[PDB]
Protein backbone atom coordinates (compact mmCIF):
# COMPACT_ATOMS: atom_id res chain seq x y z
CA UNK A 1 0.00 0.00 0.00
CA UNK A 2 2.28 2.62 1.29
CA UNK A 3 4.79 0.84 -0.99
CA UNK A 4 3.19 2.59 -4.07
CA UNK A 5 4.11 6.11 -2.94
CA UNK A 6 8.13 5.83 -3.58
CA UNK A 7 7.50 3.18 -6.78
CA UNK A 8 5.69 5.70 -8.92
CA UNK A 9 8.10 8.48 -8.32
CA UNK A 10 10.93 5.58 -9.15
CA UNK A 11 9.22 4.15 -11.88
CA UNK A 12 8.26 7.66 -13.37
CA UNK A 13 11.88 9.18 -13.09
CA UNK A 14 13.35 6.28 -14.92
CA UNK A 15 11.65 7.62 -18.30
CA UNK A 16 14.46 9.09 -19.59
CA UNK A 17 16.66 6.18 -18.31
CA UNK A 18 15.15 3.52 -19.84
CA UNK A 19 12.49 4.59 -22.71
CA UNK A 20 15.52 7.31 -23.93
CA UNK A 21 18.20 5.49 -23.94
CA UNK A 22 16.91 4.30 -27.04
CA UNK A 23 17.59 7.81 -28.46
CA UNK A 24 20.14 8.67 -25.81
CA UNK A 25 22.55 6.69 -27.61
CA UNK A 26 21.92 7.50 -30.78
CA UNK A 27 23.95 10.68 -30.25
CA UNK A 28 27.23 8.73 -32.09
CA UNK A 29 24.96 6.37 -33.45
CA UNK A 30 23.09 8.75 -35.88
CA UNK A 31 26.05 10.32 -37.13
CA UNK A 32 26.48 6.43 -38.09
CA UNK A 33 22.88 5.74 -39.28
CA UNK A 34 23.08 8.93 -41.83
CA UNK A 35 22.98 7.68 -45.37
CA UNK A 36 26.48 8.50 -45.75
CA UNK A 37 27.80 5.08 -44.76
CA UNK A 38 28.47 1.98 -46.42
CA UNK A 39 25.43 -0.73 -47.11
CA UNK A 40 25.84 -4.59 -46.72
CA UNK A 41 23.51 -7.69 -47.64
CA UNK A 42 22.48 -10.61 -45.02
CA UNK A 43 23.61 -13.90 -46.54
CA UNK A 44 22.99 -15.88 -43.49
CA UNK A 45 19.50 -15.87 -41.11
CA UNK B 1 51.10 34.97 -77.05
CA UNK B 2 47.51 35.18 -76.36
CA UNK B 3 47.34 32.30 -74.21
CA UNK B 4 50.24 33.33 -71.82
CA UNK B 5 48.60 36.51 -70.74
CA UNK B 6 45.20 35.15 -70.69
CA UNK B 7 46.17 32.72 -67.84
CA UNK B 8 46.78 35.73 -65.80
CA UNK B 9 43.47 36.96 -65.15
CA UNK B 10 42.22 33.51 -65.50
CA UNK B 11 44.68 32.18 -62.62
CA UNK B 12 43.10 35.04 -60.64
CA UNK B 13 39.82 33.76 -61.49
CA UNK B 14 40.87 30.38 -60.66
CA UNK B 15 40.21 31.22 -57.20
CA UNK B 16 37.26 32.80 -57.91
CA UNK B 17 36.53 29.39 -60.02
CA UNK B 18 37.82 27.71 -56.66
CA UNK B 19 34.79 29.60 -54.77
CA UNK B 20 31.89 28.04 -56.05
CA UNK B 21 34.01 24.57 -55.46
CA UNK B 22 34.55 26.06 -51.69
CA UNK B 23 31.55 24.68 -50.79
CA UNK B 24 32.14 21.36 -51.00
CA UNK B 25 35.95 20.66 -50.50
CA UNK B 26 35.75 16.86 -49.91
CA UNK B 27 36.61 14.34 -51.91
CA UNK B 28 38.77 16.06 -54.20
CA UNK B 29 37.18 17.72 -57.66
CA UNK B 30 25.51 18.16 -66.65
CA UNK B 31 26.67 14.93 -68.87
CA UNK B 32 26.82 11.63 -67.03
CA UNK B 33 26.99 8.38 -67.48
CA UNK B 34 25.69 7.00 -64.44
CA UNK B 35 25.16 9.00 -60.85
CA UNK B 36 28.45 8.51 -59.11
CA UNK B 37 29.98 11.45 -55.75
CA UNK B 38 32.55 10.55 -53.19
CA UNK B 39 30.13 9.29 -49.97
CA UNK B 40 27.98 12.22 -50.74
CA UNK B 41 28.67 13.44 -47.14
CA UNK B 42 26.25 16.37 -47.72
CA UNK B 43 23.40 14.15 -48.65
CA UNK B 44 10.56 9.91 -43.29
CA UNK B 45 14.14 10.35 -44.76
CA UNK B 46 16.00 13.57 -44.26
CA UNK B 47 19.40 13.04 -46.03
CA UNK B 48 19.49 11.52 -49.66
CA UNK B 49 22.57 9.03 -50.72
CA UNK B 50 22.73 7.12 -53.71
CA UNK B 51 25.44 6.11 -55.50
CA UNK B 52 25.56 2.64 -58.16
CA UNK B 53 29.17 1.88 -59.27
CA UNK B 54 31.21 -1.14 -58.48
CA UNK B 55 31.59 -0.49 -54.74
CA UNK B 56 28.57 0.54 -52.25
CA UNK B 57 25.23 0.26 -54.35
CA UNK B 58 22.89 2.37 -52.66
CA UNK B 59 18.77 2.62 -52.68
CA UNK B 60 16.12 5.11 -51.09
CA UNK B 61 12.39 4.87 -51.79
CA UNK B 62 11.65 8.10 -49.96
CA UNK B 63 12.59 11.84 -51.47
CA UNK B 64 11.30 15.06 -52.63
CA UNK B 65 12.79 16.97 -50.09
CA UNK B 66 15.77 19.36 -49.42
CA UNK B 67 18.42 17.97 -47.84
CA UNK B 68 21.67 19.07 -49.77
CA UNK B 69 20.45 22.78 -50.85
CA UNK B 70 21.64 21.85 -54.43
CA UNK B 71 24.40 20.60 -55.85
CA UNK B 72 26.23 18.06 -53.84
CA UNK B 73 30.12 16.63 -53.66
CA UNK B 74 30.53 14.69 -56.88
CA UNK B 75 28.00 17.25 -58.62
CA UNK B 76 26.36 13.85 -60.49
CA UNK B 77 23.00 13.61 -59.13
CA UNK B 78 19.83 12.66 -61.94
CA UNK B 79 18.93 10.23 -64.04
CA UNK B 80 20.91 6.97 -65.10
CA UNK B 81 19.78 3.39 -64.98
CA UNK B 82 16.73 4.78 -65.65
CA UNK B 83 14.58 3.91 -62.57
CA UNK B 84 16.60 7.21 -60.31
CA UNK B 85 14.91 10.43 -60.04
CA UNK B 86 16.44 13.36 -58.25
CA UNK B 87 14.51 16.12 -59.03
CA UNK B 88 13.22 18.61 -56.48
CA UNK B 89 16.94 20.18 -55.60
CA UNK B 90 17.66 21.25 -59.36
CA UNK B 91 18.89 18.11 -61.04
CA UNK B 92 21.36 17.33 -63.72
CA UNK B 93 19.19 14.45 -64.91
CA UNK B 94 17.98 13.17 -68.51
CA UNK B 95 21.71 14.27 -69.44
CA UNK B 96 23.72 11.88 -72.34
CA UNK B 97 26.21 9.91 -71.18
CA UNK B 98 29.53 8.54 -72.94
CA UNK B 99 28.03 7.53 -76.39
CA UNK B 100 28.57 8.20 -80.18
CA UNK B 101 26.25 11.74 -81.45
CA UNK B 102 26.76 13.30 -84.71
CA UNK B 103 25.72 17.06 -84.61
CA UNK B 104 26.05 19.76 -87.19
CA UNK B 105 25.25 22.85 -87.33
CA UNK B 106 23.35 24.88 -90.95
CA UNK B 107 23.10 21.87 -93.75
CA UNK B 108 23.20 23.99 -96.27
CA UNK B 109 21.41 22.45 -99.69
CA UNK B 110 19.87 24.76 -102.25
CA UNK B 111 17.25 23.32 -104.39
CA UNK B 112 17.95 20.32 -107.01
CA UNK B 113 14.31 18.86 -108.47
CA UNK B 114 11.63 21.21 -108.36
CA UNK B 115 9.76 19.55 -111.30
CA UNK B 116 8.03 17.17 -109.94
CA UNK B 117 8.41 18.19 -106.12
CA UNK B 118 5.91 21.63 -106.75
CA UNK B 119 3.00 20.18 -104.35
CA UNK B 120 5.47 17.08 -102.94
CA UNK B 121 7.76 19.43 -100.90
CA UNK B 122 4.70 21.67 -99.73
CA UNK B 123 4.17 18.09 -97.84
CA UNK B 124 7.13 18.26 -96.65
CA UNK B 125 6.82 21.73 -95.00
CA UNK B 126 3.58 20.46 -93.95
CA UNK B 127 5.18 18.50 -91.49
CA UNK B 128 7.56 20.50 -90.05
CA UNK B 129 7.13 24.50 -91.15
CA UNK B 130 3.51 24.00 -90.40
CA UNK B 131 3.30 23.84 -86.41
CA UNK B 132 5.95 26.50 -86.14
CA UNK B 133 3.45 29.18 -87.80
CA UNK B 134 0.07 28.42 -87.01
CA UNK B 135 -0.10 25.90 -83.98
CA UNK B 136 -4.20 26.75 -83.24
CA UNK B 137 -5.45 25.04 -86.56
Amino acid sequence: IRIFRSELQRLSHENNVMLEKIKDNKEKIKNNRQLPYLVANVVEV
Amino acid sequence: LKQTENDLKDIEARIKEKAGVKESDTGLAHPLQVARCTKIIKGEDAKYVINLKQIAKFVVGLGERVSPTDIEEGMRVGVDRSKYNIELPLPPRIDPSVTMMTVEEKPDVTYSDVGGCKDQIEKLREVVELPLLSPER
